[PDB]
């Protein structure tokens, strides 16, 4: 399952959708668009958490962000953006405090944005699966979505 | 143009 959100340049959340099923059950609820970055984050853990799709038993999260390049002004300023970024979901991180999960953090172009469209998938898996095609490893979105984000990195 | 960035979290 993959959540996907979005900010406006305020660095505050305006909209707030699921793109899979269990998505929708741990999304579902979180009523905070002024600080749904990190709030929804860490319930979201804490719902998948809930419902027993995430075990604390060694678990890894990937999350992807992307800024609209097509801006020149928005080019300048994205190093800013970024690290602010990496700051909030940061915080949400430390809420939870928790040694048995990692996070991991990557940044996707508007090329990447475009290819996810046209396959209707979230950039940041197809970040993971870019990387299965590198490795040459016989990958498919099913079969990783099956598979935990924990055991597809370790391999 | 609405929406100023986006972002996507995986996670099984």
């Amino acid at each position: 399952p993959s959540v996907e959100f979005t900010i406006n340049s305020k660095h505050k959340v305006i909209v707030t959708s699921a793109i899979n099923q269990d998505a929708s059950e741990v999304l579902d609820g979180l009523e905070l668009k002024e600080k749904d970055l990190k709030s929804a984050l860490v319930m979201v853990l804490e719902k998948a958490e809930s419902l027993g799709y995430i075990s604390d038993d060694k678990n890894y999260v990937l999350v992807s962000m992307a800024l609209n390049d097509k801006n020149k002004k928005t080019r300048d300023k994205r190093e800013e953006k970024i690290d602010e970024l990496k700051e909030t979901i940061e915080q949400g991180i430390e809420a939870l405090d928790n040694d048995t999960i990692v996070h991991r953090t990557v940044t996707v172009d508007l090329e990447e944005r475009n290819k996810a469209l046209e396959n209707e998938l979230s950039m940041g898996r197809y970040y993971l699966y870019l990387e299965a095609k590198e490795k040459g490893m016989d990958i498919t979105i099913d079969e990783v979505k099956s598979s935990k984000i924990s055991d597809l990195i370790e391999k | 143009g609405s929406e100023y960035a986006y972002v996507s979290v995986d996670v099984n």
